[PDB]
This record gives structure tokens, C-alpha cells and sequence, in this order.
RNA sequence: UUAAAGGAAUUGACGGAAGGGCACCACCAGGAGUGGAGCCUGCGGCUUAAUUUGACUCAACACGGGAAACCUCACCCGGCCCGGACACGGACAGGAUUGACAGAUUGAUAGCUCUUUCUCGAUUCCGUGGGUGGUGGUGCAUGGCCGUUCUUAGUUGGUGGAGCGAUUUGUCUGGUUAAUUCCGAUAACGAACGAGACUCUGGCAUGCUAACUAGUUACGCGACCCCCGAGCGGUAACUUCUUAGAGGGACAAGUGGCGUUCAGCCACCCGAGAUUGAGCAAUAACAGGUCUGUGAUGCCCUUAGAUGUCCGGGGCUGCACGCGCGCUACACUGACUGGCUCAGCGUGUGCCUACCCUACGCCGGCAGGCGCGGGUAACCCGUUGAACCCCAUUCGUGAUGGGGAUCGGGGAUUGCAAUUAUUCCCCAUGAACGAGGAAUUCCCAGUAAGUGCGGGUCAUAAGCUUGCGUUGAUUAAGUCCCUGCCCU
């Protein structure tokens, strides 16, 4: 049984992170450690503009996807008391049994 | 060039029961996409709403492809000619409230 | 009556903008649908930044 | 039954937030709009719209907010009210840049002229807390040519990383 | 540019098509007063015959809701 | 005959005027090259019914991410549709308002028209006004955006001095720096934008935080060899190797010297580094480009046989020519054949509306086809067994086996359709080219260059462009001589 904790920048995936351990600390549940995942990097590269005039003078326009995955052995209504969580809204939660 | 009287009544049925219409600029060249709620695509349903985009019944706006169609209750007031074929029903955006 | 032959299946006509139904300028295969000049505007809205 | 991978879903929400917003800001131009927080939770899509007049937004009789929720569900995809609109009054009117631009616009439409309506906005936004401001005005103005009138008051970074917030 | 796209009309100066009939269309005929002779051959049992009566052509027929193509010599 | 000619004085600009500094879009010592040949891709000019158009020194010319069979298409030829909203009003068909079977013509089974006569039916058809559409003109009306002045460090108000005044002082004699960066002096004071400061990447490290969607140590299952406890590979602990979360680490700090008390400069060491590369980037302008990105827009033009929109062909690919960016060669440091061995960005499916990444096995020599499985992704492609490079054979200075342009026949794949363009593969044909004149472009350390890969258009589709990797130079680290810039 897997959770995956998967934040839109650094800050809110820190901050969710450091409040799931702190919720989790207390049980008696043999809690894995926040798997750090690899940055995700959408680049574009953009003209800059509609008519061809000047340099070749182009864009560069990125995205940090971030990534956690945890793991957590818990029957079903355990994992649905854990589920319940005030979370921040950068923060997507995937559940997997 | 006559719509069918199952169109005519239906999607008016459908701005009774709702209030708020949806459909898109892609008039019939490219490919033919059926409306998600409807029969005819987006020819049928512009010239059915043309007539009360034109007499200022149901006001008219667009995001980006899709013209959306706004509900005012001079609307409703106007629209109170074609309220006399059905009971005299409000629309589920007015009378009740939760 | 013949509207709709040549059924644009493929190729450039296939490629119809979310933005403002864009032809001659490419559109990107990102999961996007944009016209290169607005989404300079709106990449800060949907969500990437320069660096 | 469908699903597609995190490399285009952030890119589908992020057009999503960028859609949601600017067309609200285009129909919405009458009261003062400030912006949008849009919340994931998997029970009830919540929507926030921060605004400053929040009577146009809630109507007269609570009828404008849930005709946006049937605008946002008959096309979205949203069924059995799964989508919830909630509006929130913003105390500081001088705040929001976009707001003074949405105000300034139904101000320079019906009479009001550039240089007395620039110095009402610029006391109006130095009155309301803010440091420094800027407007610039470009077009036909009082001729054919297009002359930039430029009105700045206060204390205005132009370069560097926070600028932008 | 200064191009220009006017009237030559080399061929034909063509018009549409409008649809010209008699006053009033006739389909019966009286007898003994109170029988009905039908002149026309009907359409067969495919939903278009119920009301939808045949053209007369020499040897071709068409059903006007289901444009029904039947031949005999 | 003329409405100015004049005088000092203020601010720009200019000087083949002086002083002080900067820059490889400048030079020196150099490196790689272009311009020479072939080809690709754009421009001008020709030709045509059309060969659609904008852009013309940096600041256009593989730019419109402009790689077109129709698609894109805005250009020529032919043919349909009105999506002609809506107010009045003409016939109102005693209800026949627009879709059509068969034959002639037209690519068409376009009811385009004609012969013929059935049909959903108060929506019609037409006129009078208005409205809509336009990749039509106008960027010399404009908004927004971009580029350039300008990648140099410059710019401004408040109060107070000088002058009637435009203006000036603040914004500087001097020293220093990449900088109007600072110290200092000072009729200026307190200030502001900008530069720095900011964000990311690269460099070092924690036995802090952790990992079965990433590995190690021993251990067993377990194949081979000596058989002498050894050696290569397949299938209980902690992050050293792949990832990032916090924090640290570098600040010209310590020493010697030069500098004015200063501000600062040069060499050492500890260090991974004595500072890398980008983004953002001021006041004010160009009468720079874009109306052909937008239901962003003012004026004019067309609105029924349409400058609106569909369908079928051609075109932008058309060549007596010149020019620009690029690819390949002109061989022996090499070409061919065989063996060996290494990666990093980044991409991939049933999509807000039609689509891939391919592993394994079989068949075919080849491009390819078939059966099946995995991957909505650190899971599978994939430990991207990449090219140059590391060894062995052949070639032998010959326009040669370097070069593969041109041309003929055939075989597979995407697409409805490739012939006046796909693409790839097999054979064959084997030109010019002997290191390029006048002139000219870029560059100072993981740098130029050699070489390959990923993304953009993509369906087939890169010689373009953006990024990533492998090998990796010579020589400056100075100057204002050519060009240009900053301040007196
Ligand atoms: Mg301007
Ligand atoms: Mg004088
Ligand atoms: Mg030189
Ligand atoms: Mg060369
Ligand atoms: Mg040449
Ligand atoms: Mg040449
Ligand atoms: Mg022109
Ligand atoms: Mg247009
Ligand atoms: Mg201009
Ligand atoms: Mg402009
Ligand atoms: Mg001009
Ligand atoms: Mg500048
Ligand atoms: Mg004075
Ligand atoms: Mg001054
Ligand atoms: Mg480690
Ligand atoms: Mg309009
Ligand atoms: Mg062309
Ligand atoms: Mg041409
Ligand atoms: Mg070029
Ligand atoms: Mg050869
Ligand atoms: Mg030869
Ligand atoms: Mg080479
Ligand atoms: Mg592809
Ligand atoms: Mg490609
Ligand atoms: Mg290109
Ligand atoms: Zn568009």
C-alpha cells in the first residue's frame, strides 16, 4: 500500500511532507521514509514574437513537478482516517492498495 | 432549410429546464462533433439562438471557442411568450435557492 | 447535398487551436493548444515561469 | 476508465485556471474582480472568486453565482453539483492592480477625462497603502498621433526577481 | 494589391431554381359519389408508403420520403 | 526682391579636436571558416492565368518557429451554400416555403440547369433598412507584443543656491572599480529608478533527513575453472554511487608589497571554486515590424453571380541569372571491412476530441510485415551496449576505393490521392571539386571545432532551430590603430 504526495512547487511539498510525518509519527504504524522522486521539467522555447524581426531571441519556460511517494501497510479504515487531511491545494494525493 | 419541430421544441426544452447553453465556433467544415447535450451540432443551435441574441432576449459571450449564452430576467420576461406553451414554470437559477 | 468531403483527418487542418482556431502557425504537442504569442502572456497563468 | 500522465495533467489545470480566470475577467468586468482560488478536493470542486464588489457576484435573490456553477458544470463536466462557487469580499480596493485597470476602464468610457481621471486613481492607490504606482496610457489621445501619457507617484522596482510578486 | 475581381459572364447569366405548379393539385376522382379511384401507383410496406404516392415516369419510380428506386420494362 | 538676416547665452548632436576608459556584434598573436565546386533553403529579377505576401545595413534574406500532393493557401480556373440575425412590407401560394429516382451536360450519385412529380412543412422567397463575414487596403491612425537606440551605465523629481531666462548645481578636482561601485572634497542636502542585491544552473561536503518505481556490503539459491579457503556473472544493515529537502561553504577573508587616513590592486596557502553561465533589466524615443495570431480595434472597400465560406485541379518546387544562412568533400591525421567500448538533456497511449514509445519471437538480403507483452511512465523502451575514439586487414598519391551531384530500372511504409517533392532501401551511371581572389563572419577554457542524440513542426519528415552529451585546440589576458560606445 502506497501513497503518493505529488506538489506543484518546493514550498507546499515541504509543508505536506512535514505535516503527514508529524500526523503519522504518533501511530503505531512502521512508517517508510518521503521517497524523494526526480524534478520534472517541461521546457518550451517560444519565438518571442509574431514577425520575424531582430535577433533569434527565444523563451525558455519551465515547470518543476515534485514528487513524494510513501509506503504504508494499513488495513482500509486505517487508511481512510489518515485520508482526511487540511491540505494545501498544490498538493494532489494518489492512493494506491 | 425547415428545422424539425423535435429541435424547435427541444432545445428550447433544454433552455427551460437549465437557463445557460453552450456550444462552440466549429460550424460543420473541419468534422462533425454532436453536441454533448443535443442532436444538431452548432448550426442548428446558432440560428435557433440568433433570433433571441438578436431582440436582446439572451445575452451572448465567448471563451476563446465557445459561445456561452447568458440568462436575464428581462429574459425571463420576454421569454414569458414561449412560458405560455408550458405551465408557468420559474427555471431551476431563480425561484429556489440551498 | 456534398458539404463535407475531404474529411481532414491528418496534417495541418487537423490542428485547431483552443485560442482563437489558429492554422497557419504551428501548435505545439505538449498536452497544449496554444498560438505562441498569447501563451507567452498566459504561461504565467497556467503555470510556467521564466528562470 | 480514462486517465492521462502528470507530464499534461498540471499543463489541462493549469489552462483550466487560466480559462476559468480570464473569462471571468472578461464577463465579469463590471464589479471589482480581483481573481480566483480554485481548491482540489475529490468530493466537491471548490471555487473561490476573491472580489471586491461581491454583489454582482452574488445577485439579488443568489441567482448570478449558481448561473456561473451551471456555466462552469454544462460544459466542464461536472454533474450532480459537484462543482461549488464561494465568494469572498476583499477589504482593500487599492490593492488589486487588475481591479484599478477594471475600474479605470468604465471610468475612461463614459467621459471622465486622462489627466483628472489618472490623478483620482493615483490619489485613490496612494491613499490605499501602496508604495508606489504607475499608470500608462497609450492610443489616440487629443490627436491623430499616439502619444504614451505617463503618471508615476512613490517608490516602483522595475528589474530583478520580485517583481513579479 | 490593386487586383480586381468584376463581371465578364462568358457563358451564362444563370438564375435558381423556383419551384412553378398549377393552382391546385388533384390526386382522385369522383365516382358514383362517394368511391374514390386511385390513378397513381403506391409505394410498398418500407415506412413510405403510408401517405408517399409514386411519380409517373415510363418505367422508373421514386418514393419522395425514401427516394425508392423500383424498374420494370 | 525678401520675413527674416543678425548678436551673446542654455541643452543635444557632430569634429579627419584634446584628455580619461570600455568592447572579439573592434583589433593585435592566432583558431575555425564563408566567398571557389556540388547540393539544400530563402531574396531580387525573369516566365506564366497564378507563379500569394510582409520584411531590404547591423536592426530582412533555413524570418514569419514559412518542411505546402488538397489540407496550411491568403494566388489563378470551374462549380455549389447563405449560417440574409432582425423591424416594416410584396406574392401569401385556396395548405404548393426545400430535399430529391431515372436520362442529356457537368469529375461527381452538385436537382448546377433542363424532361419528369413526389415530399418534413407558416421556418419560408423577394423588396425597403440594418446586421454579419474578410489571411482585403491602411503598422504613415492605433492597442498589445517584439527588436533597436543600449548590453554602455546612465536617468529624475522635492527643498535650497547662480542667472531675467532657456538651464545649471545635487549628477564632482582626484584615486578605484565591470559600473553615477565606493572613498574623499564640495552650495548643496535628504532621495529615487537603474547597476549590484534578486531566481535557477555548475563546482565541495554531513555515517542530518531514504528510498522494493534507484543501489552497495556480506550472505545463501546458484552456472563455470583451478580443484589450493581463490576468480567473473544470474536470482540482515546504510545511502558512497542516481534524485533533492534543510543547513553549511566564499566574504577579497589571513600574510607580504604597492597605494593618502582611506577606497582599492597584485602573488601564496587552506578551499571544490579566489567566482561559472543565463533570466529580469532604467528615463525617453524609432513616425522599425506585425490589421496575414485573435469575436483586439478606427476609416474605406465587397455583401449575393461575394474580396464570406466549401468542393475538384495547378501554384508558391516553375530558371539565360546574381546574393545570404547552411550540409558534404577536395583524401593517407585519411577511405573500406571486421572486432572492442563509453552517456546527458528530453519524449512516449484510448487527449476539452484522434492519437504514439516500442520490447520479445518468426519471415524477408534490404527498407519492412505478422503474433504477443509492458509503459498514462526513475516500473517498459532503457544499464538510451550512440558517433568520433581503441586494435587488425585492404587502398598507395592515380580525379584514386576521396567526393556521390546527375540519371535509369525495381522493392517496402504513412496518407483517400506522391507523378510537376513524400521518405527509405537494392543495383548501375561517377561530373565539377587539386584547400578557394577582391572582401568578410564568430571566438578566450570544458572555450572554438570534430561528432552523435532529444524536442518544435511530425504522418511520411530534418541539411533549419532549441537544448544535451563525447573528444577537445593554438594564442592573448593588452590596446584604442579600423569600427563603435561612456564621461569631461
Ligand atoms: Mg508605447
Ligand atoms: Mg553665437
Ligand atoms: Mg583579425
Ligand atoms: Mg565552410
Ligand atoms: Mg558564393
Ligand atoms: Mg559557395
Ligand atoms: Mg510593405
Ligand atoms: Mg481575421
Ligand atoms: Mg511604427
Ligand atoms: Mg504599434
Ligand atoms: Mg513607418
Ligand atoms: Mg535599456
Ligand atoms: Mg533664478
Ligand atoms: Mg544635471
Ligand atoms: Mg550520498
Ligand atoms: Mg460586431
Ligand atoms: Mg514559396
Ligand atoms: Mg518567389
Ligand atoms: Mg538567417
Ligand atoms: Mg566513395
Ligand atoms: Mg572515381
Ligand atoms: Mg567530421
Ligand atoms: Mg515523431
Ligand atoms: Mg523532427
Ligand atoms: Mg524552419
Ligand atoms: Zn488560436
Amino acid at each position: 500500500i502506497r501513497i503518493t504526495l505529488t506538489s506543484r512547487n518546493v514550498k507546499s511539498l515541504e509543508k505536506v511532507c512535514a505535516d503527514l510525518i508529524r500526523g503519522a509519527k504518533e501511530k503505531n504504524l512502521k512508517v517508510k521514509g518521503p521517497v524523494r522522486m526526480p524534478t520534472k521539467t517541461l521546457r518550451i522555447t517560444t519565438r518571442k514574437t509574431p514577425c520575424g524581426e531582430g535577433s533569434k531571441t527565444w523563451d525558455r519556460f519551465q515547470m518543476r513537478i515534485h514528487k513524494r511517494l510513501i509506503d504504508l501497510h494499513s488495513p482500509s479504515e486505517i487508511v481512510k482516517q489518515i485520508t482526511s487531511i487540511s491540505i494545501e491545494p498544490g498538493v494532489e494525493v494518489e492512493v494506491t492498495i | 432549410m425547415l428545422m424539425p419541430k423535435k429541435n424547435r421544441i427541444a432545445i428550447y426544452e433544454l433552455l427551460f429546464k437549465e437557463g445557460v447553453m453552450v456550444a462552440k465556433k466549429d460550424v460543420h467544415m473541419p468534422k462533425h462533433p454532436e453536441l454533448a447535450d443535443k442532436n444538431v451540432p452548432n448550426l442548428h443551435v446558432m440560428k435557433a439562438m440568433q433570433s433571441l441574441k438578436s431582440r436582446g432576449y439572451v445575452k451572448e459571450q465567448f471563451a476563446w471557442r465557445h459561445f456561452y449564452w447568458y440568462l436575464t430576467n428581462e429574459g425571463i420576461q420576454y421569454l414569458r411568450d414561449y412560458l405560455h406553451l408550458p405551465p408557468e414554470i420559474v427555471p431551476a437559477t431563480l425561484r429556489r435557492s440551498r | 447535398q456534398l458539404y463535407w468531403s475531404h474529411p481532414r483527418k491528418f496534417g495541418q487542418g487537423s490542428r485547431s487551436c483552443r485560442v482563437c482556431s489558429n492554422r497557419h502557425g504551428l501548435i505545439r504537442k505538449y498536452g497544449l493548444n496554444m498560438c505562441r504569442q498569447c501563451f507567452r502572456q498566459y504561461a504565467k497563468d497556467i503555470g510556467f515561469i521564466k528562470l | 476508465a480514462v486517465q492521462i500522465s502528470k507530464k499534461r495533467k498540471f499543463v489541462a489545470d493549469g489552462i483550466f485556471k487560466a480559462e476559468l480566470n480570464e473569462f471571468l475577467t472578461r464577463e465579469l468586468a463590471e464589479d471589482g474582480y480581483s481573481g480566483v482560488e480554485v481548491r482540489v478536493t475529490p468530493t466537491r470542486t471548490e471555487i473561490i472568486i476573491l472580489a471586491t464588489r461581491t454583489q454582482n457576484v452574488l445577485g439579488e435573490k443568489g441567482r448570478r453565482i449558481r448561473e456561473l456553477t451551471a456555466v462552469v458544470q454544462k460544459r466542464f463536466g461536472f454533474p450532480e453539483g459537484s462543482v461549488e462557487l464561494y465568494a469572498e469580499k476583499v477589504a482593500t480596493r487599492g490593492l488589486c492592480a487588475i481591479a484599478q485597470a477594471e475600474s479605470l476602464r468604465y471610468k475612461l468610457l463614459g467621459g471622465l477625462a486622462v489627466r483628472r481621471a489618472c490623478y483620482g486613481v493615483l490619489r485613490f492607490i496612494m491613499e490605499s497603502g501602496a508604495k508606489g504606482c504607475e499608470v500608462v496610457v497609450s492610443g489616440k489621445l487629443r490627436g491623430q498621433r499616439a502619444k504614451s501619457m505617463k503618471f508615476v507617484d512613490g517608490l516602483m522596482i522595475h528589474s530583478g526577481d520580485p517583481v513579479n510578486y | 494589391k490593386r487586383k480586381k475581381k468584376s463581371y465578364t459572364t462568358p457563358k451564362k447569366n444563370k438564375h435558381k431554381r423556383k419551384k412553378v405548379k398549377l393552382a391546385v393539385l388533384k390526386y382522385y376522382k369522383v365516382d358514383e359519389n362517394g368511391k374514390i379511384s386511385r390513378l397513381r401507383r403506391e409505394c410498398p410496406s418500407d415506412e413510405c408508403g403510408a401517405g408517399v404516392f409514386m411519380a409517373s415516369h415510363f418505367d422508373r419510380h421514386y418514393c419522395g420520403k425514401c427516394c425508392l428506386t423500383y424498374c420494370f420494362n
